[PDB]
């Protein structure tokens, strides 16, 4: 959900300056919340990089209490 | 005390939060390896000196 | 109170060679922090590498000392 909800806002926002497709965002965000860093797709202004901060910084929020909700459940039968 | 102690860490939480706040103003107003830009920087004078004044009672702080 | 610390010494420093803005620094700074690794914005000065790769240094020390110590009362009532 929160996948979506980059390639919405960056897209959106680099209309005004170098048109990124769906492909080319989607690519950008799911590498940005892996934590690679490959940087050849950017957001080149000033509302771009204010956005792509937040979503580093709700990436930073959410993905490690999710794994350790995960491993919560995964430390604690026959089927039909 | 439990009182005056909270309100002396108070004053003394809240007079850093403006020189912080301060050095983000005249960062905005300012404009080979150039350490001429470095250190000789034109910081503000009315800016300055609000950041003095912080700095002496925290001087006066630490010695009390 | 790091990320305000790398902002003002990189950006200030910046100001010899490649001017950018408190904006631009920013968002630098909080991507070195979570390891996205992006390096579009980039120090090109001799003391510009050596505060970054401290800030890198010092940031190694502080952000695992801190997610241990959250999760070490995460693990171990009605409101008013």
């Amino acid at each position: 959900c929160l996948v979506f909800t980059g390639t919405c806002g960056i897209q959106h926002l680099e209309r005004a300056g170098e048109k990124l497709s769906l492909f080319k965002s989607f690519y950008f965000c799911i590498v940005t919340f892996s934590t690679v860093g490959y940087g050849d797709v950017t957001p080149k202004i000033w509302p771009s990089q204010l956005l792509v901060v937040i979503m580093i910084c709700v990436a930073l929020v959410v993905l490690p209490l999710q794994f350790e909700e995960l491993v919560y459940l995964w430390m604690e039968n026959y089927s039909r | 005390n439990q009182r005056s102690s909270l309100r002396i860490r108070l004053f003394n939480f809240s007079l850093k939060l403006l020189t912080c706040l301060l050095y983000i103003v005249r960062v905005l107003l300012d404009n080979k390896i150039n350490w001429s830009h470095i250190f000789w920087v034109d910081r503000k004078l009315p800016l300055w000196a609000v950041q003095v004044s912080i700095a002496l009672i925290s001087f006066l702080e630490t010695m009390l």
